[PDB]
């Protein structure tokens, strides 16, 4: 008919690719992340924000390569290509760091794009959209490490950057100043983690093991009918199987894959929560009792005062080198020796 | 037909699974498979050769197959040197020229040789349930391993002689004139127990123990041989087991994992069968060579070796032992267990003499324990010796380490092989193993739980 | 006395997977 | 402790001749066979 | 030297699926 | 009729609740020693010395540790990889001071679980299934093993193997990280990608599912009413999922067989976490992990810093403090 | 010594044996399982060539 | 016809394989 | 090397990955009958 | 006498790339057997000859 009509017939028309009213988000906001994450990597310096040649021209590594965070005197700005920190100099640009926010902001709205195409084709196949609301963990996870962490904590310099070996700094970057380890919604996010990576190897060494008869060779991939209205699986067999090993069993394969559904959402949420809470600094460290006691009684030593004298260990060596920003030179003789190890 | 995936019924990827009934082109598999590990013991060894280097010690170069010829003692002299390469060439030329006549003998019985042999060979032949061929075919088996086994009794009582690595003044190859052969000492180390300390047969010290074991296993498996070509299974036995083709692969499998383990166990705590000056020092040999390395060192300058009292109170140098013996200190009373050839001669009653580390340290020694100190089994993957914390200073990874790394792994998936085959057997022979049938049901036969 | 509390948790836990294992409601057939 | 040594071996023992002699008494017939 | 273990190692590479090439070709069983 | 017979019908009896089998008379009696072990010295242990040099360390509740801190410490090093029970030690105070219950239930622990998957074969044999969920569970088995055995026997000490206890497994993952560089490993980057595909592809079948469940209810109850047990009618259109899947990212990465999906689902993470497991195996007989100190160097010779040269800063600092009162000599920790 | 204690680390004994008694008990338990499964032997399937397996 | 895609997978393999080999030979000694 | 096989030593450096190539020679062969 | 060794070495090796590539190719085609049946006797029994004769050759090499 009129204009919003011929709009919703293309975008709409099936092909290979599936670009939808969302999809005209996802593909452009999207695919500019990955082409910024590989131009860092590969071509583009560290040298001048943080002090690290991270680049594949410079040497290093598929391991070693990470589209770095800019230096923390951009505080909080949102480093545009133009405006008040680079002027639109494109090659100043890349030099302070405005890579990684060019990737990370501009890729939040990828998966924002991501979910509402996850939930336009929920719509146009008549389906119930309970993958969507699943995809809003890693989402929540995204946010929380990426986007609200260093929003309340002076820099986006104290951030994870895009790459593999630092993330590993990110991770040591935590466990010797935030002692994220001592963290109840970290232990929530493993059990959440780990108990899906269970569930899901559970759940494929029973289905496919508790088989029906239909084939002839013991070839048993060839014996199924896509199109078929019986059973591929003896959910009296596997029930009275776990229940004679395990104990509980299920007996509601509605449930069962409703449950794997809760599981590793549940995990990231509560994750995602901590996170929040070591973003404003109300880090798990040390508590009362124990430390009231051993400050008293020496020979205490349990291996959480192990833990506490070791992150500190951990926190009075890295310093030095990862934020040169704070123009300190620790001498040897104040550094946590150990007495000759 | 026969190389077909609808009518064997297994896929591509399961191919090997359609020569369970074809005895001709399964022996071509077998013999294809010998050339290949013929082929590759050719191949590393002439590797090996050609990067040799004799004036460098072979720890150093990362060798793994030399020391197995060294240590029966081809071209070696005393002290652990190295006088010639023509041996090791030898044993490298024969395996590579041998791999082609097997090699032939597989490809021709897996192309043109005929599939089914108990059609016009009625010895070669073999059914799967034939219980007295099965136990022909393993009497044969097992004299070939005696004979194998005496072999090597021969090449140690008449034949040149081995390396040995208590013989004094620095190893030594030596002719064994007596080889031990009390059943009640022999039979010792397989009861012994596998923890520290005592330790299961790792801790064969002596070359006359080894042989004298080879040569019971030597009458005990042409024994074996010999009892199982004219007898039969009993019916203990005979219903005990499940007799077909994938459960005898099943039970190799769980042998051969147990065969890898104890291999990675041996080659990792050893220093008799796989020498020091051979393979490298060894995990406690390191920490026990820097103690004393570090004891020698600050013994000549005026500190004393016995009341240095150490960080705690125990002793920084020489402290007692939890059995009331005396050795080093650090962390080595872990490794207080530890018994080489350049420690020995320094050791006494109570261990440690203390008159012996003032007055009878050897140069040898010395130089032993200064360069095991220097080349402890400290790897990385990318070859970088030390700790993780150290920077990139030596290209050194000890052969230990590579060979029980190594075997563990693949002794481990042996043992998950093992547990594959030795359900998917049983499941076969009773007849439910492509599937519970839809019609007849065990489940819903029995009672419910509650 | 936080003692008493902990033990009284971890063994009402313990409880609770044994009532969960022995008086579960029987899995019925059709 | 040899008080406690002849038991810890007699219960240990036990359990395991219990093992093998179950696993030697016709074990793969007791299947829902054929 | 590398120049000639190169040639070498491509010889003995495409020693290999050439027998499969004239297999396929003149009419076997692969 | 006979004694054996009965008793044989009645230990591979499919009606008994809890099965038991032939793995099950070493499977029940060796846990239920574990458990009874632990139990008790999660509550009531005296402090124990771990470095075997003069120092106990309290792990137990009544001594000023809660249900984090708690632990049962491990054996002394003094005492090394030498079997040491209750008969050869002095008294009962001499036995818990020198690491008594950690060597006690380990070796429980251990055969417990090899005799578990044992069981979990049998059981399937006993009902006529087909037999490979013990192939799956030889992957924490060997997750297991690898700390608690062979680690503490490549390191030569028992002191080096996992604290039972939360707060003293964070303090062996750190020392192990300092001493062998895990990170910085190929097969434990295989395990991370095990772990984290294992939860992507259980929150993405079970959406998948239950995106097409066939109505049977109202929207009242609940929509797990929908299931009546013992049925043969699929409940979920997997050829309308299978339709979704294909829409959403690809045609030729289809997966329609559910089959096919159900291997992928039992292969993936099992396989993630075997090479874990031979990882730890690796590094326990000192194959270090990677190491890239000082690898990016200028056209002079100078020495410039990456990732990997903060990472050695991290573990350095880890390194010079653990195990403080020990070290004198300067290496092999 | 100052107290008693087994001294059995670091011996090298077949089966952990100390004493002789210690030695019967393994004998004593493994030939009266035996005999119990010797007994039992009756209410099985003994045979000729019956065999379990393909 | 045409040139068949085992064929084509082949060579493929061997172009991506020596590509592998220089990555392997330009990490060991060259920066 | 010890002697007049010197020459050789070029074709001595290839020889130990020749095993593993067997493998690919297999997948190879069963992908020129198109994996049937 | 070092390219007597030599000269047998390469045509050891020309005669392993002849094997290598024909003998297959001999046993899978349908009639190669029939076809090309002493070709591969004269060329196994050249093989054997070449290998034996190294073998002496490296007795006088001195
Ligand atoms: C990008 C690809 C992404 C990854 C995809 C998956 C990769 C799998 C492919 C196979 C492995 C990669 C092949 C190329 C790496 C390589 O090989 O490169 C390695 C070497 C080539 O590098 C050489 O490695 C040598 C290693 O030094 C050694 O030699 C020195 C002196 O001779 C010292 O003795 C030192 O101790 C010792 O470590 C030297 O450093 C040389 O300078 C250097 O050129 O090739 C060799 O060795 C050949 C390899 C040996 C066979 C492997 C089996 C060995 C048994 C271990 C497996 C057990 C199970 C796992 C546990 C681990
Ligand atoms: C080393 C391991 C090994 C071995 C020995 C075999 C051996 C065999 N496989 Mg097999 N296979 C393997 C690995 C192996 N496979 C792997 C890894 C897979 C998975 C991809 C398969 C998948 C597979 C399938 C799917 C099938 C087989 C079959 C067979 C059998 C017949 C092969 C055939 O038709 O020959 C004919 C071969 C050709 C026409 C190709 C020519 C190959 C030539 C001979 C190579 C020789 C090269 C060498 C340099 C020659 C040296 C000569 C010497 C004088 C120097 C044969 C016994 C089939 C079977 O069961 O038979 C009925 C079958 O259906 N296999
Ligand atoms: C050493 C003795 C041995 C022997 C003789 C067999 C023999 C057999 N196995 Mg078996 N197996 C073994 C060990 C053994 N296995 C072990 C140790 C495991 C544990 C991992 C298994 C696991 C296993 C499974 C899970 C199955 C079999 C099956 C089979 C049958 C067909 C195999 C086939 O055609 O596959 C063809 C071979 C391949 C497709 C090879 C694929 C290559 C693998 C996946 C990885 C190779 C890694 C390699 C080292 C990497 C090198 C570096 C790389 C860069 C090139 C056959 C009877 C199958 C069957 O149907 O049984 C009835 C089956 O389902 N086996
Ligand atoms: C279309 C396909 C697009 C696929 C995207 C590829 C993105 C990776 C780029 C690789 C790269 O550029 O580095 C390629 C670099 C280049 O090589 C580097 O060059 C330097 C030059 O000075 C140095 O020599 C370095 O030492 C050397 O490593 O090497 C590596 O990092 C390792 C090889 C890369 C292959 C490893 C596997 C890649 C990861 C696959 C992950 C799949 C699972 C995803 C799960 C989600
Ligand atoms: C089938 C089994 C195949 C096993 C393959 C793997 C073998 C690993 C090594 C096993 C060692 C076997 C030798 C026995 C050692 C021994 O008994 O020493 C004796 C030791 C301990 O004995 C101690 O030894 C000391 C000597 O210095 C002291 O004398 C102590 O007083 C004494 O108690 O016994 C054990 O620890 C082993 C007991 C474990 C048995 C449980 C097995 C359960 C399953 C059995 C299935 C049928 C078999
Ligand atoms: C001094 C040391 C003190 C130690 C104390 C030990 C405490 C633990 C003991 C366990 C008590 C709980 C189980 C008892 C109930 C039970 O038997 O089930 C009731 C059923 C009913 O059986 C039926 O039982 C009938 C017998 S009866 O009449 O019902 O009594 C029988 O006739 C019939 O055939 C059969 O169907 O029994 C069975 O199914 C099998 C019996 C054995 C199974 C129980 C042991 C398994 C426990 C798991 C151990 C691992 C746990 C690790 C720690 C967390
Ligand atoms: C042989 C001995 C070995 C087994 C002994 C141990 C058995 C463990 C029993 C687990 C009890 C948990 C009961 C869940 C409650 C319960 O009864 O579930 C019952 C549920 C029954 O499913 P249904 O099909 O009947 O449900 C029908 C629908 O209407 C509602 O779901 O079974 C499961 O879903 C299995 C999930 C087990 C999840 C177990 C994880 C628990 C982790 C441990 C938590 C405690 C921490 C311990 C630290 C102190
Ligand atoms: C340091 C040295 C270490 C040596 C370790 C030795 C380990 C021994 C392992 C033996 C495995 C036997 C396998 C089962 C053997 C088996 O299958 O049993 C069955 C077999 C008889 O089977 P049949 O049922 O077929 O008998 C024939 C008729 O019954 C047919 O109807 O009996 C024997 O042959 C026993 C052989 C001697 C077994 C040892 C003697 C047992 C009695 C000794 C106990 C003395 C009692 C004293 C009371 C205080
Ligand atoms: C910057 C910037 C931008 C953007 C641009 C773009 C758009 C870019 C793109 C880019 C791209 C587009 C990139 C890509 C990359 C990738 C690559 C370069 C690849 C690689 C790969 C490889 C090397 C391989 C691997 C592997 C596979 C997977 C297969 C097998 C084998 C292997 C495993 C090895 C703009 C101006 C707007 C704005 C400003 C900033
Ligand atoms: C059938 C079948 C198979 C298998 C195959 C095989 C495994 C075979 C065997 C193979 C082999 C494994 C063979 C071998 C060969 C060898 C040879 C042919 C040798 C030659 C000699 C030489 C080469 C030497 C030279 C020289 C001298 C004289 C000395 C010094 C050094 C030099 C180098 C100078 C496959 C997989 C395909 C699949 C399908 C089926
Ligand atoms: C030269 C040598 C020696 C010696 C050696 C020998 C003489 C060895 C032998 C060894 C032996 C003599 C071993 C044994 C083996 C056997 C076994 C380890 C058995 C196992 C068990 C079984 C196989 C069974 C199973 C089951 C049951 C439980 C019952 C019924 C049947 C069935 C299957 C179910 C010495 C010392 C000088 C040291 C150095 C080296
Ligand atoms: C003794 C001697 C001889 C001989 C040698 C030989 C035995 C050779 C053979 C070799 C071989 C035997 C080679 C092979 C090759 C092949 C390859 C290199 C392959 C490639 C491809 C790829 C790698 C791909 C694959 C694929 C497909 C397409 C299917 C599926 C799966 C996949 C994707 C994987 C001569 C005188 C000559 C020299 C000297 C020494
Ligand atoms: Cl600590
Ligand atoms: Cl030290
Ligand atoms: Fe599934």
């Amino acid at each position: 008919r009129t204009w919003f009509d011929d709009a919703d017939d293309w975008l709409r028309q099936d092909r290979f690719v599936f670009v939808g009213w969302s999809g005209l988000l996802l593909f452009p906001c999207a695919y500019f992340a990955l082409g910024g994450w590989l131009t860092g990597t590969t071509f583009v310096t560290s040298w001048y924000t943080h002090g690290l040649a991270t680049s594949y021209l410079e040497g290093c590594n598929f391991l070693t390569a990470a589209v770095s965070t800019p230096a923390n005197s951009m505080a909080h700005s949102l480093l545009f290509v133009w405006g008040p920190e680079a002027q639109g100099d494109f090659t100043r640009w890349c030099q302070l760091g405005g890579l990684w926010a060019f990737v990370a902001l501009h890729g939040a709205f990828g998966l924002i794009g991501f979910m509402l195409r996850q939930f336009e084709i929920a719509r146009s196949v008549n389906l119930r959209p309970y993958n969507a609301i699943a995809f809003s963990a890693p989402i929540a996870v995204f946010v929380s490490v990426f986007l609200i962490y260093p929003l309340g904590q002076s820099g986006w310099f104290f951030a994870p950057s895009f790459g593999v070996a630092a993330i590993f700094r990110f991770i040591l970057f935590f466990q010797g100043f935030h002692n994220w380890t001592l963290n109840p919604f970290h232990m929530m996010g493993v059990a959440g983690v780990l108990g899906a990576a269970l569930l899901c190897a559970i759940h494929g060494a029973t289905v496919e093991n508790t088989l029906f008869e239909d084939g002839d060779g013991a070839n048993t991939f060839r014996a199924f009918n896509p199109t078929q209205a019986e059973e591929t699986y003896s959910m009296v067999t596997a029930n009275r199987f776990w229940s004679q090993i395990f104990g509980v069993a299920f007996s509601n394969k509605r449930w069962l894959h409703f449950f794997m559904l809760l599981v590793p959402v549940t995990g990231l949420w509560m994750s995602a929560i901590g996170v929040v809470g070591l973003a404003l600094n109300l880090r798990a460290y040390d508590f009362v009792s124990q430390e009231i006691r051993a400050a008293e009684d020496p020979e205490f030593e349990t291996f959480y005062t192990k833990n506490i004298l070791l992150n500190e260990g951990i926190r009075a060596w890295m310093a030095a080198q990862d934020q040169p920003h704070e123009r300190l030179v620790f001498p040897e003789e104040v550094l946590p020796r150990g007495n000759a190890l | 037909g026969g190389r077909d995936q609808e009518t064997t019924g297994f896929a591509w990827w399961s191919g090997n699974a359609r020569l369970i009934n074809l005895s001709g082109k399964l022996l071509g598999a077998h013999v294809a498979h010998a050339g290949l590990i013929v082929f590759w013991a050719g191949a590393m060894n002439l590797f090996e050769v050609s990067h040799f280097v004799p004036e460098k010690p072979m720890y150093e170069q990362g060798l793994i197959l030399l020391p197995h010829i060294a240590t029966l003692g081809y071209g070696v002299g005393p002290g652990g040197e190295i006088i010639d390469t023509f041996p090791y060439f030898v044993s490298g030329v024969l395996h590579l020229i041998s791999s082609a006549v097997l090699g032939f003998g597989g490809v021709y019985h897996s192309l043109i040789g005929p599939e089914t042999l108990e059609e016009s060979y009625p010895f070669f032949g073999y059914v799967w349930k034939d219980k007295n061929k099965m136990t022909n075919i393993l009497g044969y088996h097992l004299i070939m391993l005696g004979l194998g086994a005496w072999l090597l009794v021969w090449k140690a009582m008449y034949f040149g002689g081995v390396y040995d690595t208590w013989a004094p003044g620095g190893g030594d190859v030596r002719v064994i004139t007596n080889p031990t052969t009390n059943a009640a000492v022999i039979f010792g180390y397989l009861v012994k127990s596998p923890f520290g300390g005592d330790g299961w047969i790792c801790s064969v010290d002596n070359m006359e123990d080894i042989i004298g074991g080879h040569i019971w296993i030597g009458t005990l498996e042409i024994l074996g041989g010999i009892w199982h070509i004219y007898t039969t299974p009993w019916p203990w036995a005979r219903r005990a087991f499940v007799w077909s083709g994938e459960a005898y692969l099943s039970y190799s499998l769980g042998a051969i994992g147990v065969m890898g383990f104890i291999a990675c166990c041996m080659s990792w705590f050893n220093n008799t069968a796989y020498p020091s000056e051979f393979y490298g020092p060894t995990g406690p040999e390191a920490s026990q060579s820097q103690a004393f390395t570090f004891l020698v060192r600050d013994q000549r300058l005026g500190a004393n070796v016995a009341s240095a009292q150490g960080p705690t109170g125990l002793g920084k140098y020489l402290m007692r032992s939890p059995t009331g013996e005396i050795i080093f200190g650090g962390e080595t009373m872990r490794f207080w267990d530890f018994r080489g050839p350049w420690l020995e001669p320094l050791r006494g009653p109570n261990g440690l003499d203390l008159n012996k580390l003032k007055n009878d340290i050897q140069p040898w020694q010395e130089r032993r324990a200064a360069e095991y100190m220097t080349h402890a089994p400290l790897g990385s993957l990318n070859s970088v010796g030390g700790v993780a914390t150290e920077i990139n200073a030596v290209n050194f990874v000890s052969p230990r380490s590579w060979l029980a790394c190594s075997h563990f792994c693949l002794g481990f998936f042996f043992f998950i092989g093992h547990l594959w085959h030795a359900g998917r057997a049983r499941a076969a022979a009773a007849g439910f193993e492509k599937g519970i049938d839809r019609f007849d049901e065990p489940v819903l036969s029995m009672r419910p739980l509650d | 006395m936080e003692a008493l509390v902990y033990t009284f948790l971890l063994v009402g836990t313990l409880g609770i997977i044994f009532f969960s294992i022995f008086f579960r409601d029987p899995p019925r057939m059709i | 402790m040899l008080t406690l040594k002849i038991f810890v071996y007699t219960v240990v023992t036990f359990f395991v001749c219990l093992f093998i002699f179950g696993f030697l008494s016709n074990d793969p017939a007791r299947n829902p066979g054929k | 030297e590398l120049a000639l273990t190169l040639v070498s190692l491509v010889l003995v590479v495409s020693a290999g699926p050439l027998v499969v090439v004239l297999l396929s070709a003149r009419g076997g069983n692969l | 009729s006979s004694l054996w017979a009965r008793f044989c019908e009645w230990i591979t009896s499919t009606e008994n609740r809890l099965y038991i089998g032939w793995f099950g008379v070493i499977m029940i009696p060796c846990l239920l020693t574990a458990t009874s072990v632990f139990i008790i010295a999660f509550i009531a242990a005296p402090p124990v010395d771990i470095d075997g040099i003069r120092e106990p360390v309290s792990g137990s509740l009544l001594y000023g540790n809660n249900i984090i801190t708690g632990a049962v410490i491990p054996t002394s090093n003094a005492i090394g990889l030498h079997f040491y029970p209750i008969w050869e030690a002095a008294s009962l105070d001499e036995w818990l001071y020198n690491g008594g219950p950690y060597q006690l239930i380990v070796c429980h622990f251990l055969l417990g679980v090899y005799c578990y998957m044992g069981r979990e074969w049998e059981l399937s044999f006993r009902l006529g299934m087909r037999p490979w969920i013990a192939v799956a569970y030889s992957a924490p088995v060997a997750a297991a093993s690898a700390v608690f055995l062979v680690y503490p026997i490549g390191q030569g000490s028992f002191s080096d193997g996992m604290p039972l206890g939360i707060s003293g497994t964070f303090n062996f993952m750190i020392v192990f990280q300092a001493e062998h560089n895990i990170l910085m490993h190929p097969f434990h980057m295989l395990g991370v990608a095990g772990v984290f595909g294992g939860s992507l592809f259980s929150a993405m079948h079970g959406s998948l599912v239950t995106s097409s469940l066939i109505r049977e209810t109202t929207e009242n109850e609940s929509a797990n009413e929908g299931y009546r047990f013992g049925q043969e009618e699929e409940t979920y259109n997997i050829v309308a999922a299978h339709g979704y899947f294909g829409r959403l990212i690809f045609q030729y990465a289809s997966f329609n067989n559910s089959r096919s999906l159900h291997f992928f689902l039992a292969a993936w993470p099992v396989i993630g976490i075997w090479f874990t497991a031979l990882g730890l195996s690796t590094m326990a007989f000192n194959l270090n992990g990677f190491n890239f100190n000082q690898s990016v160097v200028d056209s002079q010779g100078r020495v410039l810093n990456t990732w990997a040269d903060i990472i050695n800063r991290a573990n350095l600092g880890m390194e010079v403090m653990h195990e403080r009162n020990a070290h004198n000599f300067p290496l092999d920790l | 010594l100052v107290d008693e204690r087994m001294n059995g680390d670091g011996t090298g004994r077949p089966f952990g044996v100390n004493d002789p008694v210690l030695g019967w008990v393994l004998l004593g338990v493994f030939g009266t399982m035996w005999a119990i499964w010797f007994i039992g032997q009756k209410d099985l399937g003994d045979f000729e060539d019956a065999d379990d397996g393909l | 016809g045409r040139i068949p895609l085992w064929l084509v997978g082949t060579e493929e393999g061997t172009l991506a394989i020596g590509a592998i080999s220089c990555f392997f030979y330009g990490f060991l000694c060259w920066f | 090397l010890p002697e007049a096989y010197a020459p050789f030593a070029p074709i001595v450096d290839v020889l130990p990955v020749i095993p593993v190539f067997f493998i690919l020679l297999a997948f190879v062969w069963q992908a020129a009958v198109s994996f049937r | 006498m070092t390219s007597i060794l030599q000269v047998a070495l390469l045509a050891l090796i020309f005669v392993s790339f002849a094997l290598v590539v024909g003998v297959p190719v001999v046993f899978a085609t349908p009639n190669g057997w029939t076809d090309n049946k002493g070709a591969v006797f004269s060329g196994l029994s050249l093989w054997l000859l070449l290998v034996f004769v190294v073998g002496i050759l490296n007795s006088f090499v001195v």
